[PDB]
This record gives structure tokens, sequence and C-alpha cells, in this order.
């Protein structure tokens, strides 16, 4: 057959960009001690104005007919 | 008093006693500047460098149940109206933003906010006043009490303006019995009116009835200093080293946010003591608990609208917000890091009620309150 | 703006200062504007660490 997702994208059915078989998960990349300064993100969260998401008005949609089933978030 | 078929609603009601009254500011002491006997214009230059005891000057309780309604909550007040315009027009006010009437009376004997007293003058040629007939607000008795919204309430909260009146005292100590009978909390406010700045001992003699059967109390930063030492705690806030500073925040010569230790708050402790609650304005929190104590930081920022900014009603909406998160969270009690949490909202609620003329105009909204604390507050802390 | 002595434009400020003096405002002139640092921000951002340490736009010198 066509695997677990029925080939979703075959169809156009909602279903994740990317496959939920593989998946697999990062490598343990360089944590924060071992990074140049520039990158450090530097352990205290930092207030900006742009902190907040943009209120929107599909965003809103999206959110209302996902309740009613014709939305798969 | 037993009458009831279904559920009480979701969000618990709050219990408002004290006297309804408009605009009204019970705490004043000698202010060192003042702006002109006779220009009004240039008083609001008063509004930007407060004189540190009107910073969060709170009100009469129906500010705070209409504070606490405005956010989202459920309150009731029970007072007494004469059957004036005033005391209509009062009831109104209050009903027009879904505050709970249920347990106002209305009486024909005395007006509202109008009491009858008699020139005494004494020796030298100092004048005096005696209460001759009360106003109606301070005239509530024992038997009128609606022994509905204290059955059903699940937070006692008054002021101490009610202990300046002998028959008030009396009512109070009814209602709070009614209300401990009940299985409700005790809030207790401690803005203090005028007589009461007068000597910390007789302050304290007269609030240590009222002090001793309250589950949470919230004091701002001078009615605790007040209440232990004002000389000491002067002295101490004005003090820099000699030679050197101790760490380094010492070098920069900050403003002094101290965070009170158990044992000075110690006097002021007792078993069935649930919360202290110490705001500095809107600045800052502190609150101690039976077995963790800690202090919620904030801001403030009147001179973002210099002209229309009056501070007046802001610790009214911080007890409100306070008030407000204790009955819809009740893990709050025993979290540290819930209850610090969750007393920003209250820090927004009095940001935001400093913007505005009027103690009722301008009191904000739920959704308001929560914008404002998610916008100044980083996503960590929210 | 207000015409000041010796002919001079004058703008009002706000001094921000641990005093408390009485009056917080002064009609400052373009002599004295460009050795001080005049703020444009906002008191409303709290951070981990003190509010003191918060930055917004400022007008020093002529930058």
């Amino acid at each position: 057959e066509l695997s677990e997702y029925e080939k979703d994208k075959k169809f156009g059915r909602p279903h994740p960009f990317v496959d939920p078989k593989v998946k697999k998960p990062i490598e343990e990349p360089l944590t924060s001690e071992e990074l140049w300064w520039n990158w450090r993100k530097p352990d205290k969260e930092q207030w900006s104005r742009w902190q907040r998401r943009k209120p929107d008005v599909e965003t809103v949609f999206l959110k209302a007919m996902a309740e009613t089933g014709q939305v798969k978030l | 008093d037993d009458g009831m078929d279904f559920p009480y609603l979701d969000p618990p009601l709050i219990c408002c006693f004290g006297a309804v009254q408009k605009e009204f500011v019970p705490s004043v002491r000698v202010s060192e500047h003042q702006m002109d006997p006779d220009i009004y214009s240039g008083w609001k230059m008063m509004q930007w460098n407060p004189p540190e005891f009107g910073r969060a000057p709170g009100g009469p309780v129906s500010n705070v149940a209409i504070s606490h309604v405005r956010l989202g909550g459920r309150a009731a007040v029970i007072g007494k109206v004469g059957e004036d315009d005033f005391g209509e027009e009062l009831v109104l006010m209050m009903n027009k933003e879904n505050v709970q009437t249920r347990a106002v009376k209305f009486d024909s004997n005395v007006k509202t906010a109008c009491s009858y007293m008699r020139v005494k003058f004494s020796d030298d040629g100092k004048m005096k006043m005696e209460t001759v007939k009360e106003a109606a607000e301070d005239s509530l008795v024992a038997s009128e009490l609606n022994l509905a919204v204290l059955k059903e309430a699940r937070i006692f909260h008054f002021n101490s303006e009610v202990l300046t009146s002998p028959s008030m005292n009396t009512t109070l100590f009814r209602a709070i019995k009614l209300s401990k009978k009940f299985g409700g909390l005790v809030f207790f406010d401690l803005n203090l009116p005028l007589p009461l700045w007068k000597s910390r001992d007789e302050t304290r003699e007269v609030i240590k009835q009222a002090w001793e059967e309250a589950n949470i109390i919230e004091v701002s930063r001078e009615e605790l200093e007040f209440l232990l030492d004002e000389d000491h705690y002067e002295r101490r806030k004005n003090y820099r080293p000699q030679y050197y500073s101790e760490n380094y925040e010492q070098s920069k010569n900050r403003r002094d946010y101290y965070h009170y230790t158990r044992e000075e708050i110690s006097p002021l402790w007792h078993d069935g003591l649930k919360f202290l609650f110490v705001t500095d304005g809107t600045l800052r929190i502190h609150y101690y608990a039976p077995s963790f104590d800690g202090v919620v930081v904030g801001t403030e920022d009147v001179l973002i609208t210099p002209f229309t900014c009056d501070r007046t009603g802001s610790g009214d909406a911080v007890v409100a917000g306070i008030m407000r998160k204790l009955t819809s969270h009740p893990e709050m009690y025993e979290d540290q890091d819930v209850l610090e949490r969750q007393l920003r909202f209250s820090i927004a609620a009095g940001i935001i009620s400093q913007w505005t003329i009027g103690a009722v105009r301008g009191f904000p909204t739920e959704s308001a309150t929560q914008n404002l604390k998610e916008q100044v507050y980083v996503p960590s802390m929210w | 703006a207000r015409i000041g002595p010796w002919g001079s434009l004058e703008s009002p400020y706000y001094e921000i200062s641990e005093r408390s003096k009485r009056v917080q405002m002064l009609y400052l002139s373009p002599s004295r504007d460009e050795y001080y640092m005049l703020a444009s921000g906002n008191s409303l951002a709290l951070n981990q660490g003190i509010q003191e340490e918060q930055v917004v736009p400022a007008r020093y010198r002529q930058e």
C-alpha cells in the first residue's frame, strides 16, 4: 500500500510537512560554552518589543475552524 | 441560614464591607512639597513626584469591589445609604458595573455622606468637633446584615476606616464571626484614615482586635514602617558608607528596596495569618508566608502621559487583582513559583490604573491587564 | 519653546535625580542641551535582572 500517510500528500488532507516516521533528533551540537561570544544567547532572556506574536486576522480563523474539524493543526 | 439547591457560580464571591463613598483618599499626612495654593493647573506636578505615601493611595471599599469585578471576578458590598439623590446615585453607579447590591440597605433616618457635628471651643481658642449625628455610611447595625453574602463569599475584605466609629466596630466583628463560622477567609486592608496617623501605640491598640482576626493582610510601605519604627527605618534608608561600598550595587546609589526579614515583621505575625503583603506602590510587592517569603519586582510610569496621570485608586486595583488571583488559583498558597507568577497581574493592574483621572473612571480590564503584564515581563516570568 | 535670557530659545525637560527637589522640570538652553543624556524611552520593560539596566534611545552630544 501507500505508507501510513495513505499518502495524504497525494490526496491533500492535512498532514505534517516532515515525515513522522523518521524525525531523527539532533546529534548534540555545540553547546553554549563551546561557541564564540557572538552566538551565545546570554543565559538571561532579554526583553524585546518583538516578543509577543503579532495578533493578525488569519491566526484567528485558523484557530476558529480548528475546533469545528475543518482544520487539523 | 440554609437555603440553596444548585452549586454556586464559577467565580467565588468576594465580601466587601465598609463605607460607600465617591473619590475618597483616607491616608493623609503632611507632604513636604506644595505647588501653589490657588492655581490648580500646576497641581498635576505632584502626581509625577508623589509624597511617598500617596504613591499608590487606596480608597473606599466600593472602589475595590468595582476594580475586582472589572478584572473578571464577582464582588458584593455591605453598607448603608440614605434616601437621598446622592445615595440613590451611588448605588446606581455600583449597579452599573455588575457589583451586587443585595446587601446595601437604604434608610431615611440619616443622610448620605452628611454627618452632624457640634462646635466645642476648648481652652485657649482651638475649636473641636463632636459627632452628634453619624453619617449614613457609618450607621450599619448588626441586625441588618445580609446572611446570604456572608455565607456565599469566600473572602471577607474590609478596611480600617470602620474602626473609627463605635457601632461599625461591633457590626464588623459580628460579620467577621459569621463569615468565619461559614468558613470564609478575612482580607484586611490597612488604608489608615487621618486620625489613625497620630501615634504608633494608639493605632496598634486600635487595630489589634481586627489584626488578630485577619487571615490575609495588605499594607503599604509607609503603613508598615510606621507600625514598627519610623525613625529607624528612615535612618536605614538614607545611609551611604563613609569609605568604599560593600558589593557594587551599593556603589550605584539606586533606590532602596529593602526586603524586611521575618524577624522584623515578627511582632505583626500570628498563627492564623496566611499571607502578609507589603506594597511599595506598584514598584515591588513583598510577600510573607508561613514557610517562605520573597519580593515580586515591578515598575511604574506616570510620565508616559503627564497630562492624564492620577495615582488615586491604584492601590485598590492592586488589592483587587491580588484577591482575584487568590480566588481563581487556589494553589498559590503553598507554591512560591506560582505565587510570584500570579502576583505580576496585580502589578500590571496597578500600573494601568495610574494612567487616567478618576479612581473609578479608569480601572483596568482583565484583558488589558494581561496585555500589559505580557508586554512588560519577559516570557520566562509571565 | 520660550525665549529665555540673552535671546536664547529654551525647552522644558524633566530632570531625573534621586533627591526629589521640588520642581523636577527645567528650561534647558542649546548650550546646556548637548552635554546631558536626554532619554525619550519608557520604563515599561522588565528583565530577570534589575530594571535599571534596561536600554532606551537617547540623545547625547549630537548623536
